């Protein structure tokens, strides 16, 4: 156990400077020692790499060192991500070597020598390392192929394929904190949510909050972010489409009335003008007609447990704003003409 | 020591002039174009390897004029690079031109050169933007979601196609057509690539209702070649269906079966047996259309040679498969036999498919003795509402073994007065659409040996050349073939065989005939389970040192 | 017609067995100038029932779209509206046909469409 | 615009059934049989083959090759392929029971004579019906197989000792 701290820090600094530009010292015997190391560490993982304290005790090790180091300024380094990492750091290391220019030649045959010896060692009880790289190469072939001959965006975004991969790793990445307890999720949240394009994120967010556990604790923890965050759930309800948030409204309830609060707010926000005979508003980021009709048929067209909600909460709009029932005087009468 | 670079620079020029003709395939004729001749190109570098491998790098110049841009162009076709072990070797190629110690400038461009199109094989985000951003600020390499997201394209791409096969002739959402065919064209290159399993088997489960075949022949034969080699692992169902919609699969597929009994494993029969029973022809034989096409490939084989005895125990054993799958797997509505064997009487396929398991030894003989009652009739009282003649009476009796071996060793059993109508049957056996005064004189004959045969065994162990005037034809292989069930079963045997079996054996043809024979014995033997461990281990010592011979 | 039929059998495994071993014993004695019946009850040596039930036959209670029971665990469950089909079926059999058909409209988990055999409106609920 | 109607839509509904339930893949061919005791069953027991058999044969229009070009297809070459094979795989196992005229009509398309691109399995169905009649003897190297797997395994059997039996005949 205490013989395991020294290898794998050892291992994840070597690991984290492999990708940095001053190999310059570096020789067959580093990457030999290297490779020997990482070989040891593909062992553990395999030997007593399931059900133990050293399995949790490792990850202890891991996610404290991601959570010192957090991601910010000195370096984004990846390192090993995770606990399955292990069983393939040999590789990583190996495409980092490959990728740093600066190695030295002797170093470079070396190492490419160590990769690929050829068939000469085709027998081997092991799935050594060649293998392990031609099949790399191979699934990256696949994955290109399909995304350019096969693959479709579809518009049910929640069934589409590459969100759906993007969301179970959002998620085990709030599993792997909540298990750390050491910084809540609210934090993390945050800092991904500067850092990376958001309206991507936005989408993302959308399909992980649909996605089935695998162990509903990382739903549990997004509903109550985004409560937290009005900002955000400003541009969530603003950008997605209409069937999708009807789906997650439906799935979380704690979702249903602050969203229609932002839709009552935004059809309060609108005027009639006469001579076109349509609802517009005076500002152009104030959503306009077609879009909250969109959303709104959306909401109504879903499980009687929010239709009921969503058809009470427009009918107590409309008589707040004067009993009308004749168009031209309320946006909420025509929204509900425009639903018979 | 003869060529060394003639065929190999020819083939250098003509890969080289067909790689600039495709590289990349971004469209549809550059694709069909890859997945054609993409297996020879894989040959090509193995000889390239062993080429550049037996020599080293920055010193000569034989065909290093052009062997960069030959490596790039492959590399960058991603048709090539998905291939069986192109990749692999193309990564040898490059590990053999690096340098250690550069000198001249060119060779530390070289090596940067190979440096940048290894990292472009392995290591290159030419995939969607956003997914790649969304990736780094979670901290994660492409490695270790490379599977996960394949395996999620996957079963989105076979749900697509599930849900189209259900949608036959309904209102919404066709998955355009153009699509599966781009679907089925890129499954080949990687069908040993385990990740995509799922996605062959609802290609070919999810037919659609489309009346043109939507997928490409060369889809087809890729599935089908890799079932036959066991480097895919379909389920059954997936198989059934290729061969049903494929016809030229099945054939190359039976052909493969023919290989099988004639080049690699003559005269044993436990591992066609044991081949047969895993390939999926019993299981998919069931259905009757594949069961006509399969019988007529037999038969065809059946006339070429003029009744190989090679053919016929591959043909039993085929039919033994058969019965007890077509039995196993048809509770309630199942065809009927004159579906399957629709020339002769059924009455007579009724009888020979009873197996001789669940008789007892000793009422064989009565069968047997009924069997050739009515086959006699269908033969030779050949008046309408029967065979088409002798020869398809015989194609079937011949399907089913156990009852065809048996009666020699029964004529044996009863050698004291034979019965004629037995005589009929084996003489039947060995030679229809010979006529009666054929048929006759041989019987009597082989009545007469069987006369002096039984004399021979109740006399004390004799020598073989006793037995070599009665043999001294068009009846030779009737007389040769008795002659041996006589030396397995009589006691006399064990001491004699030899004495015979070298005299017999005068070519290979008689030989590997024997030996086909004794194979076929045993394998009745411990299937029947009857046995005389006499003749078991006598025959085992046999075949053990003819197998020497060949 | 006289000459020998085709026969077998349907039913329990550890009934039918002993059955098809005698059949094999008599079908030498199988003889074409007696009737059918006259031959069969010697050859598998025994008697027949003259309508053991006449009113209660077995009624098919299979899926009357893959002709099983024991689909799966499932069971001939989803039946017919209706006193002239009253077809039993399985969810699976019965979901894919309803799918494929140009008739039918889907609402939350229910599928209406028409029972393939009477062409009546039937319910499916997932 | 891409709603197309079910090619057997307008037939007696028996027909229609038979033709749905064959779709369904391989073990489509069964489930015909069954279908055919199930309506046995019912009210109507006989099956009226001789209707089916001329419907098969009913040609419409289809727009195929270039863009532009208008050719007619009989029926039983517009259903769904797997239902072309399960019916003419049902067909071999309940030949007897049909009038030969129509079954007649129906080889007839199946032979695909000048077709370019045509079903290797409806023509050797096509050719394995005719052997079943007889009446298609046809005097022709009219085999179920194709000539290339014929060529090759004619290649094949020279490599073993032909035998001594006599099975062909002058
Ligand atoms: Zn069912
Ligand atoms: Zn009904």
């Amino acid at each position: 156990m205490e013989s395991l701290l020294q290898h794998l820090d050892r291992f994840s600094e070597l690991l984290a400077v492999s990708s940095t530009t001053y190999v310059s010292t570096w020789d067959p015997a580093t990457v030999r020692r290297a490779l020997q190391w990482a070989r040891y560490l593909r062992h553990i993982h395999r030997r007593f790499g399931r059900h133990g304290p050293i399995r949790t005790a490792l990850e202890r090790r891991l996610h404290n060192q991601w959570r010192q180091e957090g991601g910010f300024g000195r370096g984004p380094v990846p390192g090993l991500a995770n606990f399955q990492a292990l069983g393939h750091c040999d590789v990583l290391l190996s495409l980092r070597l490959l990728e740093n220019r600066a190695l030295g030649d002797a170093a470079r045959y070396h190492l490419v020598q160590q990769l690929f010896p050829g068939p000469g060692v085709r027998d081997a009880d092991e799935e050594t390392l060649q293998e392990s790289l031609a099949r790399l190469a191979r699934r990256r072939s696949a994955v290109h192929m399909l995304r350019f001959n096969g693959y479709r965006e579809n518009p049910n975004l929640q069934e589409d394929s590459l969100m759906k991969t993007q969301a179970e790793l959002l998620l085990e990445r709030l599993q792997e904190v909540g298990k750390a307890e050491a910084e809540r999720p609210a934090r993390f949240l945050s800092s991904l949510w500067e850092r990376l394009p958001q309206n991507n994120f936005l989408k993302v967010i959308a399909v992980a909050l649909l996605q089935p556990p695998l162990s509903g604790e990382g739903s549990q923890v997004l509903v109550h972010w985004l409560l937290g965050n009005s900002e955000v759930f400003a541009a969530f309800c603003r950008a997605l489409p209409a069937g999708l948030l009807t789906l997650v409204t439906s799935r979380h309830p704690a979702l249903s009335p602050v969203y229609l609060g932002l839709l009552t707010d935004w059809g309060q926000r609108l005027h009639y003008d006469l001579q076109k005979g349509i609802w517009v508003g005076t500002e152009s980021q104030d959503v306009p007609w077609e879009e909250l009709h969109n959303r709104f048929q959306s909401l109504c067209q879903a499980p009687p447990p929010l239709k009921d909600k969503v058809l009470t909460a427009l009918e107590t709009c409309k008589a707040q704003d004067g009993d009308f029932e004749v168009p031209g005087l309320s946006i909420w009468t025509d929204l509900l003409l425009a639903l018979r | 020591m003869a060529q060394d670079s003639v065929d190999l620079s020819c083939d250098y020029q003509f890969w080289m002039q067909k790689l600039s003709v495709w590289d990349q395939a971004s469209t549809l004729e550059t694709q069909q174009d890859t997945c054609l001749h993409v297996a020879q190109f894989q040959e090509f570098l193995r000889k390239m390897y062993e080429a550049l491998k037996e020599m080293d790098s920055n010193t000569v110049i034989e065909r290093f004029p052009t062997i960069g841009q030959l490596l790039a162009k492959a590399c960058w076709n991603p048709f090539i690079l998905a291939y069986d072990e192109s990749q692999k070797i193309l990564i040898w190629c490059l590990c053999c031109l690096i340098n250690k110690e550069p000198q001249n400038s060119g060779q530390s461009k070289l090596n940067s050169w190979i440096q940048g199109v290894l990292s472009h094989i392995l290591s290159a985000l030419r995939f969607d933007k956003e997914v790649a951003l969304f990736t780094q600020g979670l901290g994660y390499a492409p490695i270790d979601y490379y599977p996960g997201l394949l395996k999620n394209m996957v079963l989105s791409l076979a749900s697509e196609l599930r849900e189209n096969h259900l949608n036959g002739f309904n209102t919404q959402r066709r998955m355009a057509p153009e699509r599966v065919a781009s679907l089925s064209r890129v499954c080949v290159p990687l069908i040993t690539l385990t990740d995509v399993d799922p996605l062959v088997e609802a290609l070919l489960i999810c037919h659609g209702r489309e009346p043109q075949e939507i997928l490409q022949p060369e889809f087809f034969e890729a599935v089908n070649e890799a079932i036959l080699l066991k480097k895919i692992s379909l389920p059954m169902s997936a198989v059934v269906c290729l061969w049903l919609r494929h016809l030229p699969s099945l054939e190359k597929a039976m052909l493969h079966l023919f290989e099988k009994l004639i080049s690699s494993e003559r005269n044993c029969l436990r591992r066609i047996e044991c081949f047969i029973k895993d390939s999926s022809l019993p299981q998919a034989a069931c259905h009757p259309a594949i069961f006509r096409v399969v019988d007529e490939m037999f038969r065809c084989a059946l006339l070429e040679t003029d009744g190989a005895l090679e053919i016929i125990a591959t043909i039993q054993v085929f039919t033994q498969c058969f019965v007890e799958a077509l039995e196993k797997a048809s509770k309630q509505l199942r065809f009927a036999l004159k579906t399957y064997f629709p020339y002769t009487s059924p009455s007579l396929a009724m009888v020979l498919l009873q197996d001789p398991q669940d008789i007892p030894r000793g009422h064989w003989l009565q069968t047997l003795k009924h069997i050739s009652e009515l086959l006699r009739e269908a033969v030779e009282d050949q008046t309408h509402g029967s065979c088409g003649g002798p020869f398809e009476s015989w194609f079937l009796f011949i399907h089913f073994g156990g009852w065809a071996e048996m009666v020699a060793e029964q004529l044996l059993m009863s050698a004291a007065e034979p019965p004629t109508a037995l005589l009929w049957l084996l003489a039947f056996y060995y030679g229809p659409r010979d006529g009666r005064q054929q048929r006759a004189q041989t019987m009597v004959q082989v009545k007469a040996v069987l006369g002096h045969l039984l004399a021979m065994s109740r006399s004390s162990s004799l020598s073989a050349q006793d037995l070599q005037t009665v043999a001294g034809a068009p009846a030779q292989q009737l007389i040769r073939h008795l002659l041996l069930n006589f030396l397995l079963w009589a006691p006399g045997g064990h001491t004699i065989a030899w004495d015979v079996i070298t005299l017999m054996a005068h070519t290979a043809e008689i030989t590997h005939e024997i030996i086909g024979f004794l194979d076929q014995t045993l394998y009745r033997w411990n299937r029947l389970g009857i046995e005389s461990p006499r003749s078991e281990k006598l025959a085992r010592e046999l075949l053990k040192e003819l197998r020497t011979q060949v | 017609p006289t000459m020998l039929p085709e026969c077998f059998f349907l039913g329990a495994d550890h009934v039918v067995k002993p059955l098809g071993i005698k059949l094999s014993r008599n079908i030498h004695l199988w003889d074409p100038e007696n009737s059918v019946l006259q031959n069969l009850k010697d050859v598998l040596e025994i008697d027949f029932p003259a309508r053991a039930i006449l009113e209660k036959s077995d009624f098919t209670m299979d899926c009357g779209i893959c002709y099983a029971y024991q689909l799966d665990g499932t069971i001939p469950d989803q039946v017919c509206d209706n006193s002239q089909c009253g077809q039993p079926f399985h969810q699976i059999c019965l979901y894919e046909w309803l799918r494929g058909l140009l008739t039918s409209r889907q609402s939350f988990n229910i599928i209406f469409g028409e029972c393939p055999y009477c062409s009546k409106p039937i319910t499916l609920k997932m | 615009e891409g709603v197309e109607p079910a090619p057997w839509a307008q037939l007696e509904a028996p027909a229609r059934l038979l033709l749905q339930a064959l779709q369904a893949g391989p073990e489509g061919a069964r489930r015909g049989l069954g279908v055919l005791r199930a309506l046995g069953s019912r009210g109507w027991e006989p099956f009226d083959w001789g209707r089916l058999l001329e419907a098969l044969c009913r040609e419409e229009p289809v727009v195929q090759g270039p863009d532009g070009r208008l050719e007619l297809k009989p029926l039983l070459l517009r259903l769904p392929r797997i239902c072309q094979r399960n019916l003419m795989s049902l067909l071999m196992a309940v030949r007897p029971s049909l009038p030969e005229s129509g079954l007649l009509s129906v080889l007839q398309i199946a032979q695909q004579d000048l077709a370019p691109d045509p079903d290797a399995w409806l023509r050797a169905l096509g050719e394995l019906l005719r052997r079943d009649l007889g009446v298609g003897t046809s005097m022709e190297g009219a085999s179920p197989l194709s000539e290339r797997c014929q060529r090759q395994l004619q290649s094949l059997c020279r490599g073993l000792g032909l035998g001594g039996r006599r099975l062909k005949s002058p």
